[PDB]
Order: structure tokens, then C-alpha cells, then sequence
């Protein structure tokens, strides 16, 4: 089926330049917008770049606004990401994301497995925040978990450009609903988003071992695509 | 040709089957017909204008 | 602007799907369509499967790469439906290419179908879906022609032919006067060919044909006609 | 008194005739779709520049004429000559186009079909737009400004390097009369190409108007274009030996050219013709066409 | 012998129906609806215009969440339109160029087109390797297919040039109920809003009347001269009007089984292309061959406005599950939304 595979990580100098390429195999790759994001090895995961289909319109985090380059190659069907000035802020795992927008599409909907690439030697947007890091319950409660924006997301079309992403300990991020509503394909039907505004509320009822993990709230309104903190949901 | 009468008994079988049907008679028909056209005459946006702040093709 | 982030990138979708929309219609302006229709066993088949091995159910569309341009021809035979409902799809074909067996004159309802064949073209180039398009004509089975003519006789079966009674180039000549006088009311060239079974190259008169079609409206464009 | 009068009112019919003509020829291609074909958007071109030569050259031009001296400022002038100048090298390039293009649609009717998208078209516009834009317009505007000679006077204005000959003789050159003999050259060719065909249209099956018309076109644009040309090349030579009746006839004659150039073009597309006789009192409408079921 | 019987046994049936028919009529719509007021003259206008398709536009149906629609024309590329926005959310390439019908799921996930190709094709929208791929191919007809209509999401109605409609299943590509019955080319089909029972009309004048469950014909109706060639039912599902080629529309009923009203006007001399209902059905709307839309008043009989506006003829005519607006494609490859 759907495969997105990256390579380019290891080991290298800081200060050099590093280059990166996830190649797509299972679906039509010149109509997918792509993303990608890192996430340090110790706190949350993070938005770097985003390219467009057809490369028309290109977006960076201002971290990396200028330092780091993407491109990509629809025919031989890879993406690449390019990086200078090598910093130890980049010490990171990197994500390649596909996404595709048309009128109630799910983007950010499969994930690449990452590479790590580990080195050594937030003005004028929303910033998502969720105050909780830890909340270990047994199985066979609801478990309600929160996030909190800095404006109303709430569009002038109606829509809320909420996403709630659930990561397994060991494995990438999954897409678990889409503006803040609508469940993805492939999930099962006890997680429910609701909210209005700023109030952010994913409910999880009847869970089991298969829902443990971090659960990240994340916004869409517009760019530079924030992420929450994280929220931790352990056994007992 | 000469195997004529399998389909003409299926016409007149069908027709005269066709010849049972409960015919409620024309006056209630219209009645009841007209009676559902104005008990949902308030929710149609098209027999009356619509202001632009319901209408999602304002602009 | 005051669009989603989401928003703008569905806008650069609809664009890039305008792209394709146009790279595809200015490459479908590119082919000729050809409207090929022929009834009363007039060898369609072999027809096409000379031409096409010259060249190098439903609805059939035959395509054809000669001097860098290309032609489809769309054969529509396979339909036991009322062609009255679905010829507006052609209403601009460049040309209606008809097929009418030579031979099928003294060839019996009680009617003969070469009279059949003669109203099916009159309300087929009668039809106001065929103003800019010509009438490519081709007459098959000439030999088949040429025997059946010094063998029986023609006087008798249409009573209009004085000729000679083993005559062919005037008995061929006479039919194609008669396809030709049924008068679409608005005067206009009908092409014609005498194609056979092992006719080579008519794929270069149907060439020559819709070449001359177009020369012909754009002359009629620029009142130089 | 009464003279001006009458060159006035002769120069305002003729003004409102090639107004009436150009802006009918812009509405009957809005207002219509089975003329909305690739080959009339090169006519379009033609009713955009004969439009403004009607509407701010002639009636302006006149304005000399009635008064004597022009007498509206020496960067009016420039623009106004400029924009004179512009508009008919960009007819005459917009009639090279159109023999070209059918000199084309004519010879080789099958691949010039496939090979004109609309884009290519617009593109070819565009270029014989362009070309007569930096071919006239940077020379008006920056002779006085190269030389730092402003040596026309006060009351009269013109264009001010015919002075100079050689720069004259090659601006006419490639201005008027390599356009001439490529379209008399290409018309000539259409129409051997149509005397040809009428002896092969007998091999495919089984008065003469192409003559007219093409004499039409050739003969009407020699004979309103050729007399300023042939006055400005014996005037770069001479000074005075040519008298000023015929300067101001020989600038008209442009002027008949861009009030009979819809004639030529848009009524022989027959389609044209019915929706300039259907443009009266506007009685058009698409659906007063008849249909039959 | 027995031909001879048979055939005058059917003529006398014939006469008994009609007669039994005429004694079921107490009056007509045209006197009962002399005490309600008229809609008066309504004056919607274009919101949109859909500048997308390059060929003429045969077939359009909306979305059962009223907001996207579908499109067929003669280039041989269905399109998907968010019509609030104009965009086109799809477009789909198809394997026959000659498409005279199109229609869209009522559970969003498919869409099906369909022609002179005599097959039924049928794309899977929402796929997870992200284009519009078809699922199937339906290949039972012999003639063109005129009609599609899905009823639910893995069975749908095909209507077709053979004197036959059909019934097929989509998880086994194989048809399940064979209606025929018919002695014209079926020329459209209407599915009811409770969805059991269908309507169809065809080249001989005649609006069969179907279910599904079972598989034989209900009712006949024939009231018109020549071809029938656009069909639609009420909102309720106990009516339907009828379209035909020389230029009225009249309104069937189910239990009275007569018709009722009739549309004409003498300078409306060319047929019908289609016809639609609104969510009250006080207005029926008729897309001709004059260029020209008509809102009849389905009560009163006489048109309550027109919709001017495409330069060639309207082939297609829809009004959404919500009645909030209408569409209208037509030959000059134009859609064009109208409230
Ligand atoms: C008004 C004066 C001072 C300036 C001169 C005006 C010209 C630069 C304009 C006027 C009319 C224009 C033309 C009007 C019509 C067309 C067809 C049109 O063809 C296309 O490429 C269509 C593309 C599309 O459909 O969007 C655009 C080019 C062209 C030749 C235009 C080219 C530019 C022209 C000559
Ligand atoms: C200002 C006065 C003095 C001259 C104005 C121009 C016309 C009087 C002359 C000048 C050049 C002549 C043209 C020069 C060459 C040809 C090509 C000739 O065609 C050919 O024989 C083939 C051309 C070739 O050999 O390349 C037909 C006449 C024509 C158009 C001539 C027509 C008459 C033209 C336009
Ligand atoms: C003077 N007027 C602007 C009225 C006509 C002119 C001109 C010059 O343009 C051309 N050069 O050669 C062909 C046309």
C-alpha cells in the first residue's frame, strides 16, 4: 500500500550541510502536498517546511526560514530537504508527512518512519498549548485531554482547523481526527473531538493498551503550522 | 413469429394486472398533493428571497 | 486575501487542475474526428482492417497518424438504438464518412437496400447537426460490381439508367449521380471514392478529402471562395 | 468660414464612420460565439487600433487643421504623434499578420490548424504590437532628448527627425514597404493557391471572387497608404519643393484607411455580415435564432 | 387465431382502464387550485458560472450534502465543483469520451458516468492512494445508457437505449433485476425520495412505473404525443412530472393515476432536456431548447419566470437536497448556479 521512506541521517559535523530524501511508493505523488517536521529527541515534535503539489508555493518555519531549502522530483518520486549552517538546535528525528487539500480531504494522513539526525560540537503566531503531560488511567474510562489557543481558530467558512495526532511509543505519528470533528480512515470510532473557539476537547471512551502514547493538538488556521506540547497517557 | 402468444399473453397478462390498482379518486389526490406543497412552503428559499446571511452564494 | 491556510491551497489545486483541463482541450482540438457510419453489410470491417493495416458491443474510435497529424475515426454500428437521440453528439464532426456496398443494387420486407442506403443518406446529411462538416462518400466492391453488371442487368431494378447493358463506368457514375442528387438544399461538395477488397490507399483520399474541407471553410471564411 | 465647416463635417462623418465600424466590429465579437474563433481575435486586433486612430488621432488631427497652430504643449504633442504613430504601424503590422495568418490557414490548412493554439495566436499579437511599440515610440519620445535640439517651432508640431535621411529611409523601409511586398507577395500566393485548387476539386469528387476581393484589399491599401510614404521620402530630400495640400491629404489618407479597413476584413466573414444587419435598432438575440425539433 | 383474440382482449383491457380512469376523475388541478394565491413573478439570478468544461456539457447531479456537484461533457472528463467556492475539487479522465449521463452517490464515496459506450463506469472518490481510480465497469447493456442513478451505495438503476432498465450490483459487477417492458429507448429515470420504487421514461411516449424489490411494472402512464425524454418525481413520492419533445411538461399521479396539469405556451415550441422539482414542489423548473430555463407554477400552470442566460441549449438541470439553489448545464460548457 501507502509507503513513504527517508533516508539521509546518522552522524555528521555541525556547522556542515546535510541532505535528506523521502521516497514515496503506493499512491500518486504529483498531487500530495508534503511536509516536514523533526522532533527533538527529548520534547515534542515540531513543523519545518512544507512544499506544495507542483512545487508552486513553498512555506519555512522561521527557526529555519532561510537555511534550509526543499525540493522535490514527482517523476523519480522522492523529496528532498537540503540543510546549511548546521546548528545543534536541528538535533532531531524528522518526519515526512503527505497531505493534500481539497474540499474534505484529511491531510497530514500517512506519515513516513524518520530519520534521526543527531549532532553535537515562537514570535507573531498561535501558539497550541495543552498544560498536561502525564495522565495514566486503566483501561475502560474516558479519558478527556485539552488544548488551548491563542485565538479563535474558528474560520469566517465555519471550519475549526483542529488536528489531534496519537504516537505509539516506537513508531510514527498517526492522524487521529481532522478539524477537530472528523475521524480518519482507518481509526476506530471511540475517539470524539468537539469545541468551540479556543475550547479544545479530544474524549477517548473504552480504551485499551492500543491508545497509549502522546497526543498532540495542532493548528491550520494559518503559517507557521504550530504544534502542542504533547500529553502522555501511561498504564497503571 | 408463430410463438406470438407468450408475448402477447405477457401484454395483456401485465395490462390486466395493470387493471387492479386502488384508484383513489382525483379531487383527494390533488387535495392532499397541494396540502404537502404548503406545509413545507415556509422552508423553500426559493419561492421566497433569501437574505444573504443564510445564502452560502452571497458573494 | 482573507483564505484558510487550507483554503488557498485547494485554490492552487483548482488552477493546477485548469492547467490539465487546457493542456488536455488543446490537445483534443489537435485530432479530426471522422464520423464513420455504413449499414446493409458494406464491409465496415474489412474496410477498417484495410486501412489500418496500410496505416501503421459499443462505440469503436480508430485512431490514425498520417503526416504528423492524426485523425479519429469514430465507428458507431454496434448500437440497436434510435439514432435520432444520440447523433447531436456529432454536431460538429468534420466529416460524415458514409460506406455503401456497390453491389447491393437487386438486393432484397420487399425493398431493395441500395434505395435504403439512399434514405439513409438523405436523412442523415439532412440532419442540422452537419452544416460545417462534409460528406466523405465511398462506394465499395467494385469488382463484385463489375461482375454482377455483365452478369444481370440494371434497367429493370431502377428504370432511370440509360446506359449500356454491360456497361460499368457509366453504371458506377450513374448510382454516384444518384447519391449525389439528393440534394442537401444548401450547395456543398460531397467527396467520393471507388474503393474495392483490396483497395491500398484511401486513408490518403480521406486525407486529401478533410484537407480540402478545411481549405474549403476557411475559403468560405475569408470570401476568396 | 463656410470651408472649415465643410472639412469639418467631412472629417466627422468619416470620424463617426470608422467609430460605428471598429466599435460594431468589438460588440458583434462580444455579443456573439460562432465568430469567437481564433481567426477573428487577429480582426479584434485590427478594430482595437483603427479604434483609437478614430477616436483620438483624426478628430484631434482636424483640431491642426481648424486652427492652424497646436497649441497644447510640447510633451502633448510627443505623446499624442506618438500614440498616432503607434496606432498605424500597429494596423499596418496587424494586416501583415493577418496575410500571414491566412496565407497559412490557405497553403498548408491540416498542421497550421493543429499548430495554432490560442496562446500562440495571442502570443503573435502580441509580438506585432510590441514591435511597433519600440519601433516608434522610443524615437518620437527621445530624439529632442538625444540631440537637445527642439527644432520645431511654436505653432506647428510634427515629427521631428524626418531631417535626418537615412534614419528615414530605413524607418519607411521597415515601416511601409517590406510590409507591402510581403503582403502583395503572400496575397499573390493565396491567390495561386485558389487557382489551383479549383483544378483539383474535380479530382476529388467522381465570376471569379478570389480575384475581386484580393484586388480589394491590395488595391484599397497601396492606394490610401503609398502617398505619404512616397511625400515623406522626397521630403527628407527636398525642403518646401512639395506643397502642404498634399501633406495634409497624404496624412488622410491613413486615416481613409483605418475607416475602410473593417470593409475589407469583417464583412467578408459572412457570420460578421449578419450580425452587423441584425445590429440595427439592437434587435440581436441569440435565441431569435430559429431551430426546428 | 389466438393472436387475434389476444390482440383485441389488450385493446378491450385498454378501453376498461380508460374508462375506469375517467370515472376516477372528479375534476381537474386547474379547478381546485382557483382559491390559493400565485408565487407571482420571481426573479432569481446567476451566483456562479462554472468555467471549466470545454466540450458540451450533457449530464451535471448534486451533492447529497448540497454543496459539490458533478459534471459530464463530450471532452471526455468528469469534474467535481465545490460550488461555493468554484473550485474544482476533481477531475476525472475518462476511457470514453461520449458520456450523456453522470450521477453522484448519495453517500458521497462514488460517482458513476456512462454514454455511448454502452457500460457503466463507476470511480471510487475517496481512495487512500489518493486519485480518482474506478472501481468497476458495469457491461450488461446492448444499447447507449441514458440514465444512471444510484439508490443506494452498492446498487444503481441503469437506464438504456435497449427498451430497458436495469438493476446491478456493484460488489459482483453483475445485474440483478432485468425491467423490461418497454418499446422506446428509455430516456430517463427517476428514483423516489423514500427510494423503493422508480419511474421511467422512454421513446414511446409511455412513464413506466417500477419497483425494486420485486422486478415487474406497477403502472403505466400515457398522456403525451411524442417522445418523452426527461422524468422527476415529487418530493413526496406520490407524483411525478414528465418532459417531452414537443415542448410540455404534465404531472403524473400515482393513486389517481391520470394527470393532472399540463405545461405549455404557444411560442414554447421545442422539447425538453430535463426537469426538476424544489424541495415544496410549488415550482416545477424545465430546461428547454429555446436556451432558456421556466419556473412553472406547479399549482396555478403558468410559468412563474425564466432563466435566460446560456447561449445554447440547457441539457441538464438540478436543484439540491436542500432547494438553497439551482444548476443548470448547458451545450455552451457552461454551468451556471442560480438563486
Ligand atoms: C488602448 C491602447 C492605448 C493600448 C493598446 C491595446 C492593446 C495592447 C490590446 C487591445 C485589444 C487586445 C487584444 C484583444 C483580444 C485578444 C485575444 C486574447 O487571446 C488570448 O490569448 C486569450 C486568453 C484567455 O482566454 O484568457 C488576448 C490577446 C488579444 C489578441 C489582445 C492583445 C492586446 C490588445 C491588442
Ligand atoms: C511607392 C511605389 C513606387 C511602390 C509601392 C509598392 C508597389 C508599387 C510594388 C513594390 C514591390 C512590388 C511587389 C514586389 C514583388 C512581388 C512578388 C510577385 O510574385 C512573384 O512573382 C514571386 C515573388 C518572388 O519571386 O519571390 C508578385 C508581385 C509583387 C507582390 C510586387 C507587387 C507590386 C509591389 C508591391
Ligand atoms: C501619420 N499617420 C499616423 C496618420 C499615418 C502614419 C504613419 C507611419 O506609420 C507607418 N510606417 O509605415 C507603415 C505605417
Amino acid at each position: 500500500d501507502v509507503q513513504l521512506v527517508e533516508s539521509g541521517g546518522g552522524l555528521v559535523q555541525p556547522g556542515g550541510s546535510r541532505k535528506l530524501s523521502c521516497s514515496a511508493s503506493g499512491f500518486a505523488f504529483s498531487s500530495f502536498g508534503m511536509h516536514w517536521v523533526r522532533q527533538a529527541p527529548e520534547k515534542g515534535l515540531e513543523w519545518v517546511a512544507y512544499i506544495s503539489s507542483g512545487s508552486g508555493t513553498i512555506y519555512y518555519a522561521d527557526t529555519v526560514k532561510g537555511r534550509f531549502t526543499i525540493s522535490r522530483d514527482d517523476p523519480k518520486n522522492t523529496l528532498f530537504l537540503q540543510m546549511t549552517s548546521l546548528r545543534s538546535e536541528d538535533t532531531a528525528m524528522y518526519y515526512c508527512v503527505r497531505s493534500i487539500y481539497y474540499y474534505g480531504s484529511s491531510p497530514f494522513d500517512f506519515w513516513g518512519q524518520g530519520t534521526t539526525l543527531t549532532v553535537s560540537s515562537g514570535g507573531s503566531d498561535i501558539v497550541m498549548t495543552q498544560a498536561t503531560s502525564s495522565v495514566p488511567v486503566t483501561p475502560g474510562e474516558s479519558v478527556s485531554i485539552s488544548c488551548r489557543s491563542s485565538k479563535s481558530l474558528l474560520h469566517s467558512n465555519g471550519n475549526t482547523y483542529l488536528y489531534w495526532f496519537l504516537q505509539r511509543p516506537g513508531q510514527s505519528p498517526q492522524l487521529l481526527i481532522y478539524r477537530m470533528s472528523n475521524l480518519a480512515s482507518g481509526v476506530p470510532d471511540r475517539f470524539s473531538g468537539s469545541g468551540s473557539g479556543t475550547a479544545f476537547t479530544l474524549t477517548i471512551s473504552r480504551l485499551e493498551a492500543e491508545d497509549v502514547g502522546v497526543y498532540y493538538c495542532m493548528q491550520h488556521l494559518e503559517y507557521p503550522l504550530t504544534f502542542g506540547a504533547g500529553t502522555k497517557l501511561e498504564l497503571k | 413469429n408463430t410463438a406470438s402468444i407468450a408475448q402477447a399473453r405477457k401484454l395483456v397478462e401485465q395490462l390486466k394486472m395493470e387493471a387492479n390498482i386502488d384508484r383513489i379518486k382525483v379531487s383527494k389526490a390533488a387535495a392532499d398533493l397541494m396540502a404537502y406543497c404548503e406545509a413545507h412552503a415556509k422552508e423553500d428559499p426559493l419561492l421566497t428571497p433569501v437574505p444573504a446571511s443564510e445564502n452560502p452564494f452571497r458573494e | 486575501c482573507t483564505l484558510s491556510a487550507e483554503d488557498k491551497a485547494a485554490v492552487e489545486r483548482s488552477k493546477m487542475i485548469d492547467r490539465n483541463l487546457r493542456e488536455d482541450g488543446e490537445k483534443a482540438r489537435r485530432e479530426l474526428k471522422l464520423l464513420l457510419l455504413g449499414t446493409g453489410e458494406s464491409g465496415k470491417s474489412t474496410f477498417i482492417k484495410q486501412m489500418r493495416i496500410i496505416h501503421g458491443t459499443g462505440i469503436i474510435e480508430y485512431p490514425f497518424d498520417l503526416e504528423n497529424i492524426i485523425f479519429r475515426m469514430v465507428d458507431v454500428g454496434g448500437q440497436r438504438s434510435e439514432r435520432r437521440k444520440w447523433i447531436h453528439c456529432f454536431e460538429n464532426v468534420t466529416s460524415i464518412m458514409f460506406l455503401v456496398a456497390l453491389s447491393e443494387y437487386d438486393q432484397v420486407d420487399n425493398e431493395n437496400r441500395m434505395e435504403e442506403s439512399k434514405a439513409l443518406f438523405r436523412t442523415i446529411i439532412t440532419y442540422p447537426w452537419f452544416q460545417n462538416s462534409s460528406v466523405i462518400l465511398f462506394l465499395n466492391k467494385k469488382d463484385l460490381l463489375e461482375d454482377k453488371i455483365l452478369y444481370s442487368h440494371l434497367v429493370d431494378y431502377f428504370p432511370e439508367f440509360d446506359g449500356p447493358q454491360r456497361d460499368a463506368q457509366a453504371a458506377r457514375e450513374f448510382i454516384l449521380k444518384m447519391f449525389v442528387d439528393l440534394n442537401p438544399d444548401s450547395d456543398k461538395i460531397i467527396y467520393s471514392h471507388f474503393t474495392c477488397a483490396t483497395d491500398t490507399e484511401n486513408i490518403r483520399f480521406v486525407f486529401a478529402a478533410v484537407k480540402d474541407t478545411i481549405l474549403q471553410l476557411n475559403l468560405k471564411e475569408y470570401n476568396l471562395v | 468660414p463656410w470651408q472649415v465647416a465643410f472639412i469639418g463635417i467631412t472629417t466627422g462623418l468619416l470620424s463617426l464612420a470608422t467609430v460605428t465600424g471598429n466599435l460594431l466590429v468589438l460588440i458583434s465579437f462580444k455579443v456573439n460565439t460562432e465568430l469567437k474563433t481564433v481567426n477573428n481575435y487577429f480582426l479584434l486586433s485590427l478594430a482595437c487600433a483603427d479604434l483609437i486612430i478614430g477616436t483620438f488621432s483624426m478628430n484631434l488631427y482636424t483640431t491642426y487643421l481648424l486652427m492652424g497652430h497646436w497649441a497644447l504643449g510640447t510633451l502633448a504633442c510627443d505623446l499624442w504623434l506618438a500614440l498616432d504613430y503607434v496606432a498605424s504601424q500597429a494596423s499596418v503590422m496587424n494586416l501583415l499578420l493577418i496575410s500571414f495568418d491566412r496565407y497559412f490557414s490557405v497553403t498548408r490548412p491540416l498542421s497550421y490548424r493543429a499548430k495554432r493554439t490560442p496562446r500562440r495566436a495571442a502570443l503573435m499579437i502580441g509580438l506585432a504590437w510590441l514591435v511597433s511599440f519600440v519601433l516608434w515610440a522610443p524615437a518620437i519620445l527621445f530624439w529632442q532628448y538625444l540631440v537637445g535640439e527642439r527644432t520645431v517651432l511654436a505653432g506647428q508640431c510634427y515629427i521631428q527627425f524626418l531631417s535626418q535621411p537615412i534614419i528615414t529611409f530605413g524607418t519607411a523601409m521597415a515601416a511601409f514597404y517590406l510590409p507591402v511586398t510581403v503582403m502583395c507577395t503572400l496575397y499573390w500566393r493565396i491567390y495561386r493557391e485558389t487557382e489551383n485548387r479549383a483544378r483539383e476539386l474535380a479530382a476529388l469528387q467522381g465570376e471569379k471572387k478570389a480575384a475581386r476581393t484580393l484586388s480589394a484589399i491590395l488595391l484599397a491599401f497601396i492606394l490610401t497608404w503609398t502617398p505619404y510614404n512616397i511625400m515623406v521620402l522626397v521630403s527628407t530630400f527636398c525642403k518646401d519643393c512639395v506643397p502642404e495640400t498634399l501633406w495634409e491629404l497624404g496624412y488622410w489618407l491613413c486615416y481613409v484607411n483605418s475607416t475602410i479597413n473593417p470593409m475589407c476584413y469583417a464583412l467578408c466573414n459572412k457570420a460578421f455580415r449578419d450580425t452587423f444587419r441584425l445590429l440595427l435598432l439592437c434587435r440581436w438575440d441569440k435565441r431569435r435564432w430559429r431551430k426546428i425539433p | 387465431s389466438e393472436l387475434d383474440q389476444l390482440r383485441q382482449e389488450a385493446e378491450q383491457l385498454k378501453n376498461q382502464i380508460r374508462d375506469a380512469r375517467k370515472a376516477c376523475a372528479d375534476a381537474t388541478l386547474s379547478q381546485i387550485t382557483n382559491n390559493i394565491d400565485p408565487v407571482g413573478r420571481i426573479q432569481m439570478r446567476t451566483r456562479r458560472t462554472l468555467r471549466g468544461h470545454l466540450a458540451k456539457i450533457y449530464a451535471m447531479h448534486w451533492g447529497t450534502d448540497s454543496r459539490l456537484l458533478v459534471s459530464a461533457s463530450q471532452d471526455g472528463k468528469l469534474i467535481i465543483w465545490d460550488s461555493y467556492t468554484t473550485n474544482k475539487v476533481h477531475a476525472i479522465p475518462l476511457r470514453s469520451s461520449w458520456v450523456m449521463t453522470c450521477a453522484y452517490a448519495p453517500s458521497g464515496n462514488y460517482v458513476a458516468c456512462g454514454g455511448l459506450d454502452n457500460i457503466c463506469s463507476i470511480y471510487n472518490l475517496k481512495t487512500r492512494e489518493g486519485n480518482v481510480r474506478v472501481s468497476r465497469e458495469l457491461a450488461g447493456h446492448t444499447g447507449y445508457l441514458s440514465c444512471c442513478r444510484f439508490l443506494d451505495d452498492n446498487q444503481i438503476v441503469t437506464s438504456s437505449g435497449d427498451t430497458t432498465c436495469a438493476l446491478w450490483d456493484i460488489e459482483t459487477g453483475q445485474q440483478t433485476t432485468t425491467f423490461t417492458g418497454h418499446t422506446g429507448d428509455v430516456m430517463s429515470l427517476s428514483l423516489a425520495p423514500d427510494t423503493r420504487l422508480f419511474v421511467s421514461g422512454a421513446c414511446d411516449a409511455s412513464a413506466k412505473l417500477w419497483d425494486v424489490r420485486e422486478g415487474m411494472c406497477r403502472q403505466t402512464f400515457t398522456g403525451h404525443e411524442s417522445d418523452i425524454n426527461a422524468i422527476c418525481f415529487f418530493p413526496n413520492g406520490n407524483a411525478f412530472a414528465t418532459g417531452s419533445d414537443d415542448a410540455t411538461c404534465r404531472l403524473f399521479d400515482l393513486r389517481a393515476d391520470q394527470e393532472l396539469m399540463t405545461y405549455s405556451h404557444d411560442n414554447i415550441i421545442c422539447g425538453i432536456t430535463s426537469v426538476s422539482f424544489s424541495k415544496s414542489g410549488r415550482l416545477l423548473l424545465a430546461g428547454y431548447d429555446d436556451f432558456n430555463c421556466n419556473v412553472w407554477d406547479a399549482l396555478k400552470a403558468d410559468r412563474a419566470g425564466v432563466l435566460a442566460g446560456h447561449d445554447n441549449r440547457v441539457s441538464c438541470l438540478g436543484v439540491t437536497d436542500d432547494g438553497m439553489a439551482v444548476a443548470t448545464g448547458s451545450w455552451d460548457s457552461f454551468l451556471k448556479i442560480w438563486n
